[PDB]
């Protein structure tokens, strides 16, 4: 158990598990806000 | 000596604990990083396993298990396939009309405008065109329902389980035994009769019951949704006679031999049909069952427990001469000892039998609508001839590990082996001198027709008008291939491909599908530099094989290992002596050639096969028949083939295939930036780092794991791999593109 | 770089077509398409299957620097 | 009974049958050579009987009795 | 806190792991992937199949008691699969940001509890109250334990609190179940009851 | 000692000891050298014990209620033969109390609770008589060997109470098992071929033996 957490914090798992949160999160934002070239909200 | 079953249980614990130390296969690499270097050993030796142990067991019980985790790899993509013929595709609709439908599989999701990629491929349909064929697969298996799709799917998520289980389990449970994997003669007798015979056996009983049948139906027209179903040709036979009338029978002619009943659906009639454009299904069935027959019988040959059968070791040691000494004694304990041998014998013949795959399907097209899908067969030739490259290269490479690591005349000799060392200054030397004549005499063509074309010399060149070269060998062979139906041939109705017998066009839907091939001057100059290519890249190969251990410059190169960077910049200078750089040229030359051959493939069927034919009979080929004349001349290569073909490349933005012409500008880029890689060496790099990690530690900001540079093997690894991977999918994006337009 | 950006603006400007240049610049497929793309036309057409003219000591030269080139690597 | 096939099957059967149960023929007690000699080989399989014929010799004269009858059986139907 | 080796096992034949000795309420040795191996873990998930055991108990009344009734010619209470559709007094989003701040005060003194015993146990504006508890997961005092069945013997206090979690693990059961079940049947949980009890060999999970 | 189709291998571990001992294994699987999982020769007898007994149950159950309707009292509703008994819905079905598919479950159930603990009795022998099972317990102790547990359950009446009598009795159980395992084989391969029942097929041949379905090879549903 402490094992199998010892290798979810490795390097990869740890940059594929924040990459993909990450690129979901920006998936959502730009389709919620898509295109915009600007900051509009001034 | 009696063949029996033989494992280990409980060899390895399963624990998370090893997965939470990485490089522990390793003892230097368990210590964790000092510097960056050990993240890249970490993979670089991460599946060689012969060095991270020396007991033959440990290695071949992991060499067992992988096996077995790429099985459950490829049924998972096995099942994504299927899967994605069921729920994300356009199947039923090219099941109604196979020559208008585009077969497409894949559908994107609508987020930053990637949609358009999603084009309109009909049968109200809006996605990404397939070019691997498993639409015409699954019409020759005669599936028709995305249900049956389904049920393969889950049937291959099924035994991609079973093989992952099956991984863990022979190597953490119940673990084979030296002996086990030693019994050849026995492995042999199972994989020629019990995987090969019986699978051919099983291929040909779903063929003469589903494919047949199903088919016939489709043929005539039937709507797939009003077709029986395929049990419902097991039950009543009615059904199955109807359309064969042997199944009336019941199995009687087989017993009583009256086989010549059975030539209603086991026919011999060879060429294609004219409906589909593929081979007579009933000639591939006949096909299976022969294979199947020959290989069931094949699978006795090698003696087991039973007395009778052969001894390979017998075999071997009583075919020796008087040119090659006791040849062949010895070569039985080599083969049963390392596996870098095996490897390297494996994947040479794998790779050359995916070549004849590649030749073979487009010369007869085994699935129905096959051969007018003009983008799924030139991808299919295209990745076959990859693949094969490839796998000879790698041959190449585990044969010179053998040689490094497994070779000892002191405890397993062989005569032939010695003999070739004995002389591998002769035989580089001839190969050297042969492939300098091929390059001058096939390339030093082209130079002089392109200065005798910029001259104003047109008859001074080589040409079917002007200075002829003719392949009058190859002419002969096909000339004699078409006149055998009905002489050297008596069974066979028509040729053994169209592209043999003369006439006997065969179009489908407008479209043609196969014609006699002609071969002219271009074909002979063309095919004499693909064996000049090929010769470069034997003499590549093999003297970095035969030159592995010692040499007049490095006496004991073998003591460097099988991969080292050099010897130093003495001698003059010993960069690249290692046979792994060997290896690292042979990809190139293995490119330069699979690129020329896959061009010639492109143009010759866009110029003298592929195009549109009229009602009346008038075939007027994609390129107007310029292989001829244009192919004759490097300019002719330059501009009648890619200036013009790669229009549709860089036209493709704005429209459903502008994924390629992004793709074609990426893979520019990764190749480009090969050279950065190819060109340098990694102390100027290190040097960089430096002062990059003087700015970093002013900041409090530099990592423990001290930044290296590359290795200089890791430097030309990665400079090989990117150049390849832009090169082949430049070619990749340009081909796919092209003939996804002009198809 | 340098030179493929002057020549081509000057190319498209000496044609009276600034437009190509200022709306295909903007992006990479532009510049393999519209300038060393269509560029290329009269050039490799130095001699072809069907003769030659004056231009064909430049379409051989042009071969000529790719061989040099490629025989560096 | 009730074509040639039955003489041409039982002839190729029971004369591989006949060279493997006696001598003149690799069985699992005579190992071969160079085509010609006929070493005594101690097959280990047991069979009742006495004089070397055995149950897994039995099957492979079967099958190549089979194999030759359905090869002459077919090569004279399909000439005559 | 008294290990039990011959306790009733999960699987009987088999042997417990070395970290379920039986000292916890509800220990049939039932962890066959190792999820609560360390003794972290083990605590933690005790307090998350506590807290999920009374939760679903809450549900598990407040689906099946109410689907009841109104089956009967007693209630007029809607589907609990739809009663988030419903409109009350005020909009969800209002009604459930007003849960988020209350129940997120439970759950962050609940929280200092467990990652620090005993140091949330006062009232912080009133500090003469308290909470009588020693255990984590059974914080007693008077609002949680007023009856007083709480604080006993070992034993008893191990009888109890294996009642406890044994329902829960039922209800949670029983919330999933009533899930699935509207998932895959059309009606409320209670008619598939009656349905079954109609036709028990036909009427099943094999009817559609 | 009858030995049938020895070998040198076999010979070697094939005693005698066993019930049913012929000494044949041509393939030698049972050879103990390289033993792992299932490859165990106690559980290959084990096996056979187990295939034998429910081939038993199978090769009478399957052939029972098709000559029974035939001639007998029990209606011709029920009497059918055993594919067509909706084992094999396409072969033909019969609806029960249940769909089927929910006999399939309670079956498993059952069976489950039965073959988990006899599986118990292979791990651990004696086990199954210590955690509490509303009381059963004792007869669920076993005598040790696991194809015999004996017992008040299956074992009440203590046939064979020496060791003689015990051995006879199971001498005849391992031939009784292979002969009614080689008979559920049979009804396989005859319902496959035939397809009229395991009892009309013998009929078939009984009043025409000049029928010879072998020379017939035919097959219909
Ligand atoms: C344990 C708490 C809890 C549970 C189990 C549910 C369950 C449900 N809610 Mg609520 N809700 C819960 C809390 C709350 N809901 C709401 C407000 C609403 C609204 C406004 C609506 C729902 C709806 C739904 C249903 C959506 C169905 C679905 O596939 O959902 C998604 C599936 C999951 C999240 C998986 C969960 C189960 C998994 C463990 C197995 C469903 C039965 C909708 C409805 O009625 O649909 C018919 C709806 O419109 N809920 C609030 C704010 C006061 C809550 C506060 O705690
Ligand atoms: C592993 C053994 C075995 C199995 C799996 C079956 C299975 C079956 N039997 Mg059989 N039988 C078996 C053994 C035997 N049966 C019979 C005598 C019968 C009869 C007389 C009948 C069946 C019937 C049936 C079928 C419905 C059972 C039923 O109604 O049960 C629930 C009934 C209870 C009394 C409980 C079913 C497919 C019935 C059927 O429809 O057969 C076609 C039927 O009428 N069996 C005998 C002779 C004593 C058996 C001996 O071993
Ligand atoms: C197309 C070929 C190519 C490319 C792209 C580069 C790129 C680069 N060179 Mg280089 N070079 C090349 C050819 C190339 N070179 C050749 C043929 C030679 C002769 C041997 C040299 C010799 C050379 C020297 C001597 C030096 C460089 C340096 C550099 C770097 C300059 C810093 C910079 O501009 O920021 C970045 C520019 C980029 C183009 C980076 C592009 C890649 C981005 C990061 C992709 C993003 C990743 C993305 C997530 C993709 C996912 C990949 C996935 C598989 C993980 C840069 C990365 C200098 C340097 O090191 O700078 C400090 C340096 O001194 N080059
Ligand atoms: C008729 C018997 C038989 C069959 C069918 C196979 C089949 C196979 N063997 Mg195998 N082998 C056999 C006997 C057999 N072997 C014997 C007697 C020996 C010597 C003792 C070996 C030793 C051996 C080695 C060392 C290796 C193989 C490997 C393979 C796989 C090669 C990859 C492939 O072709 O993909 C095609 C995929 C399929 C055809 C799917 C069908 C796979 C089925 C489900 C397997 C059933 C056959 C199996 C032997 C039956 C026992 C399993 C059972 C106990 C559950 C393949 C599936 C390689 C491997 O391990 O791959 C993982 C390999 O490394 N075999
Ligand atoms: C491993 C391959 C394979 C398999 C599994 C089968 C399976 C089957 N075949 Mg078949 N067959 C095969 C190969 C195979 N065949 C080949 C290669 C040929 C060409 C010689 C035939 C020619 C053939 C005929 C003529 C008939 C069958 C029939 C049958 C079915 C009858 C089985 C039975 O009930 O007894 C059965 C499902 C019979 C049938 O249709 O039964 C319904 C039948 O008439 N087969
Ligand atoms: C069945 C085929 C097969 C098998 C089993 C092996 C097995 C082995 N090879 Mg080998 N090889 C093969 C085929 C095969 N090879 C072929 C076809 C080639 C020709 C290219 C080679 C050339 C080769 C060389 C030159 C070397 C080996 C080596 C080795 C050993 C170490 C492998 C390793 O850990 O590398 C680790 C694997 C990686 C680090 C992954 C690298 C990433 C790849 C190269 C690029 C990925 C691109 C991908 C395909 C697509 C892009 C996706 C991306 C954008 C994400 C190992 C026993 C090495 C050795 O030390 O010998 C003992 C050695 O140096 N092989
Ligand atoms: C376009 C670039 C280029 C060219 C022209 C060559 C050419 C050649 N390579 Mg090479 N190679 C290249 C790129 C190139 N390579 C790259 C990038 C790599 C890195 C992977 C390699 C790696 C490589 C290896 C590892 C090997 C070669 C070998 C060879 C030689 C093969 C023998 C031959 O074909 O004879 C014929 C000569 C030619 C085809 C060149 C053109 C000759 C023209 C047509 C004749 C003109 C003559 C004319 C009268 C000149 C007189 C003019 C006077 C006024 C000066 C050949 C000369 C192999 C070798 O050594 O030979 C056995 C070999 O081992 N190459
Ligand atoms: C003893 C009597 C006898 C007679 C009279 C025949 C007569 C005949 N046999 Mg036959 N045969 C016999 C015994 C006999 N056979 C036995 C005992 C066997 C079992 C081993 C066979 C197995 C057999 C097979 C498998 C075939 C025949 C075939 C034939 C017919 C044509 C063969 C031919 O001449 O084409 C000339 C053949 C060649 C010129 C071969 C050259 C091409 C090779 C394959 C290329 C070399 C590649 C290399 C193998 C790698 C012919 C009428 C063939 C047939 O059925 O015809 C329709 C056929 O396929 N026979
Ligand atoms: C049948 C399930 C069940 C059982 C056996 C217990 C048992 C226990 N609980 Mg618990 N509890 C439950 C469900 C249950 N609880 C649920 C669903 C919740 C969420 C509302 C809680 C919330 C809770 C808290 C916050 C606390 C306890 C505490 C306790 C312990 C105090 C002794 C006691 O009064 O027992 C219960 C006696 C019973 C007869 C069972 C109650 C049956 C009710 C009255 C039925 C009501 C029907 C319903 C309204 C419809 C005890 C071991 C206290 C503690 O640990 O003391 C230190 C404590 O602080 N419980
Ligand atoms: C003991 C005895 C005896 C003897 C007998 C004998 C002599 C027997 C035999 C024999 C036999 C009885 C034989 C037969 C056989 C058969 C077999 C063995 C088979 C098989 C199979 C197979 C394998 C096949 C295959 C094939 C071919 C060939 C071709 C292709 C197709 C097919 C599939 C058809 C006496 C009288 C003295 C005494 C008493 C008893
Ligand atoms: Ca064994």
């Amino acid at each position: 158990m402490r094992d199998l957490k010892t290798y979810l914090s490795v390097a990869p798992v740890a940059s594929t598990l924040w990459f993909a949160a990450l690129a979901g999160l920006l998936i959502e934002i730009n389709r919620f806000f898509p295109d915009a070239l600007t900051f509009p909200f001034f | 000596p009696e063949v029996k079953i033989l494992v280990d249980r409980d060899p390895i614990k399963t624990s998370f604990e090893q997965w939470a130390k990485p490089g522990h296969f390793s003892r230097t690499i368990a210590k964790g990083p000092d510097t960056t270097t050990w993240i890249w050993n970490l993979h670089a030796d991460a599946h060689d396993f012969d060095s991270h142990t020396s007991d033959l067991e440990e290695i071949s019980r992991k060499v067992f298990s992988a096996h077995f985790g790429q099985l459950s790899i490829i049924f998972l993509w096995l099942s994504g396939m299927y899967f994605h013929g069921a729920r994300f595709s356009n199947y039923e609709a090219w099941l109604n009309d196979p020559t208008h439908i585009r077969p497409s599989a894949q559908v994107v999701w609508p987020i930053v405008g990637q949609e358009i990629l999603n084009g309109d491929v009909g049968g109200g349909f809006r996605g990404i065109q397939i070019t691997s064929g498993f639409f015409q697969i699954w019409r020759a298996s005669g599936i028709t329902s995305e249900l049956q799709l389904y049920c393969t799917a889950i049937g291959a998520l099924v035994f991609a389980a079973l093989m992952l289980f099956a991984g863990w389990f022979h190597y953490h449970k119940a673990a084979p035994k030296l002996v086990w994997f030693q019994d050849v003669e026995s492995m042999l007798n199972h994989h020629l009769a019990g995987l090969l015979g019986l699978g051919s056996l099983s291929w040909a009983g779903h063929q003469v019951h589903v494919s047949l049948p199903i088919n016939q139906f489709l043929n005539a027209g039937v709507d797939p949704k009003e077709i029986p179903l395929p049990h419902e040709f097991i039950l009543n036979r009615d059904l199955l006679a109807q359309l064969y009338p042997s199944f009336a029978e019941g199995a009687t002619p087989f017993f009583t031999l009256n086989w010549s009943k059975y030539a209603d659906f086991l026919t011999f009639r060879g060429g294609l049909d004219p409906l589909t454009g593929g081979l007579w299904l009933t000639d591939i069935a006949h096909h299976h069952l022969a294979i199947a027959i020959l290989f069931l019988i094949a699978g006795h040959m090698y003696r087991t427990n039973w007395g009778i059968g052969h001894g390979i070791k017998d075999i071997l040691e009583a075919h020796k001469g008087p040119f090659t000494g006791q040849g062949h004694k010895g070569l039985y304990e080599i083969l049963t000892t390392s596996w870098h041998a095996q490897l390297s014998i494996n994947l040479a013949m794998l790779g050359s039998l995916t070549i004849i795959v590649a030749h073979h399907m487009y010369a007869m097209p085994p699935y129905p609508y096959l051969a007018t899908d003009y983008g799924t067969q030139l991808s299919l030739f295209t990745h076959h001839m990859w693949i094969g490259g490839f796998l000879i290269v790698g041959a190449a490479a585990h044969a010179a590990i053998f040689m490094v690591r497994d070779y000892d005349p002191t405890t397993r000799y062989n005569d032939l082996l010695d003999r070739v060392l004995r002389h591998r200054d002769a035989i580089i030397s001839h190969l050297n001198w042969v492939c300098i004549f091929l390059g001058f005499h096939s390339f030093g063509l082209y130079i002089h027709n392109d200065t005798m074309s910029a001259l104003g010399r047109p008859q001074d060149m080589f040409s079917d008008t002007a200075i002829q070269l003719q392949p009058v060998f190859a002419q002969w062979i096909q000339n004699t291939h078409a006149l055998a139906p009905g002489t050297t041939a008596p069974g066979a109705t028509t040729s053994t491909s169209l592209t043999w017998g003369g006439g006997d066009l065969v179009s489908v839907g407008g479209k043609v599908a196969l014609l006699p091939i002609p071969l002219g001057t271009a074909d002979f100059l063309v095919h004499h530099i693909h064996a000049f290519t090929i010769h470069v890249t034997v003499l590549i190969l093999l003297k970095g094989v035969l030159f592995a251990r010692s040499s007049r410059l490095i006496p004991d190169k073998a003591n460097l290992g099988f991969r080292f960077p050099c010897d130093g910049p003495g001698r003059g200078g010993t960069c690249q002596v290692s046979a792994w750089d060997h290896v690292f040229l042979g990809l190139f030359w293995m490119y330069n050639a699979i690129s020329v051959v896959i061009f010639h493939f492109s143009w010759k069927m866009q110029s003298d096969v592929w195009g549109s034919i009229n009602d009346q009979g008038v075939v007027t080929h994609i390129t107007g028949g310029n292989f001829a004349q244009s192919s004759i001349t490097i300019n002719g290569w330059l501009r009648d083939f890619l200036w013009a073909q790669a229009s549709q490349v860089i036209q493709s933005y704005g429209s459903s295939l502008s994924a390629y012409g992004l793709f074609f500008l990426g893979a520019h880029f990764v190749w480009a930036f090969s050279l950065m890689f190819l060109f340098s060496g990694r102390g100027y790099w290190q040097e960089l780092i430096e002062s990059i990690v003087w700015a970093h530690n002013k900041l409090k900001v530099a990592p423990a794991t001290q930044p290296r540079a590359l290795s200089i093997v890791q430097g030309r690894a990665v400079g090989v791999t990117h150049y390849l991977l832009g090169g082949i999918a430049t070619t990749w994006a340009f081909f796919l593109a092209r003939i996804i337009a002009v198809g | 770089w340098v030179t493929f950006y002057w020549h081509w603006k000057h190319i498209t400007l000496w044609q009276g077509n600034v437009s190509q240049f200022n709306e295909s610049s903007t992006y990479l497929m532009g510049w393999l398409r519209d300038y060393l793309w269509l560029n290329s036309s009269q050039l490799i057409n130095g001699y072809n299957p069907f003769g030659m003219n004056s231009l064909s000591v430049w379409a051989w030269m042009f071969l000529f620097g790719h061989l040099v080139w490629a025989t560096g690597f | 009974i009730g074509s040639p096939t039955n003489l041409i099957m039982v002839t190729s059967t029971s004369l591989m049958l006949f060279a493997g149960r006696f001598g003149l023929a690799p069985s699992a007690n005579r190992k071969a050579t160079a085509g010609l000699k006929l070493e005594a080989r101690d097959s280990g399989l047991q069979t009742g009987d006495p004089a070397g014929f055995t149950l897994a010799d039995t099957l492979a004269c079967g099958v190549v009795g089979h194999i030759i009858g359905v090869g002459v059986v077919l090569g004279l139907k399909n000439i005559g | 806190t008294v290990a039990e080796p011959d306790r009733p096992l999960w699987f009987p034949g088999s042997t417990p792991p070395p970290w379920l000795d039986g000292s916890l309420p509800g220990d049939f040795g039932f962890d066959p992937l190792g999820l609560g191996s360390d003794p972290e873990s083990l605590r933690w998930n005790v307090q998350a199949e506590l807290v999920h055991s009374r939760w679903a108990m809450l549900g598990a009344a407040g689906i099946f008691i109410p689907e009841f009734l109104t089956k009967l010619g007693i209630l007029n209470t809607p589907s609990w699969y739809t009663a988030g559709e419903q409109e009350y007094f005020t909009d969800t989003t209002t009604l459930f940001i007003v849960e988020l701040v209350f129940i997120g005060w439970a759950e962050g003194r609940r929280w200092a509890d467990i990652l620090n015993p005993g140091c949330v146990n006062t009232d912080p504006i009133f500090p003469n109250n308290k909470l009588t508890g020693t255990d984590v997961g059974y914080p007693g005092g008077l609002w949680f334990d007023p009856l007083g069945w709480g604080s006993a013997s070992p034993q008893k206090l191990k009888e109890l609190r294996t009642k406890e979690i044994k329902n829960g693990r039922l209800a949670m059961l029983a919330v999933m179940g009533a899930w699935f079940q509207h998932i895959y049947t059309g009606t409320g949980p209670i008619d598939n009851l009656f349905a079954h009890l109609a036709d028990p060999g036909h009427a099943t999970i094999f009817a559609a | 000692r009858p030995l049938w189709f020895a070998s040198k291998q076999s010979l070697s571990y094939l005693d005698g000891s066993l019930p049913g001992d012929y000494g044949f294994d041509p393939l030698g699987l049972s050879d103990p050298e390289g033993t792992g999982g299932f490859i165990e020769p106690r559980w290959l007898a084990y096996g056979e014990v187990i295939n034998g007994r429910f081939a038993m149950l199978g090769a009478v159950g399957a052939i029972a209620p098709e000559y029974l309707g035939k001639v007998g009292l029990i209606p011709q509703e029920t009497a059918l033969a055993w594919f067509q008994t909706g084992v094999i819905p396409p072969a033909g079905t019969y609806n029960y109390w249940a769909d089927n598919y929910t006999l399939f479950v309670l079956e498993m159930a059952l069976m489950g609770f039965a073959e988990h603990r006899r599986f118990q009795d292979w791990a651990k022998p004696g086990s199954m008589g210590k955690q509490y099972f509303l009381g059963l317990e004792k007869g669920f102790g076993g005598s040790g060997n696991p194809a015999y547990p004996g017992g008040p359950f299956f074992n009440p009446l203590g046939f064979g109470k020496d060791e003689k009598s015990l051995k006879e009795l199971k001498l005849k159980e391992v031939k009784n098992g292979r002969l009614a395992m080689l008979a559920i084989l049979g009804y396989f391969i005859q319902g496959l071929v035939t397809g009229v029942g395991p009892y009309q097929n013998l009929l078939d041949h009984v009043a025409d033996p000049v029928n010879n379905n072998v020379l017939t090879s035919l097959k219909f549903h």
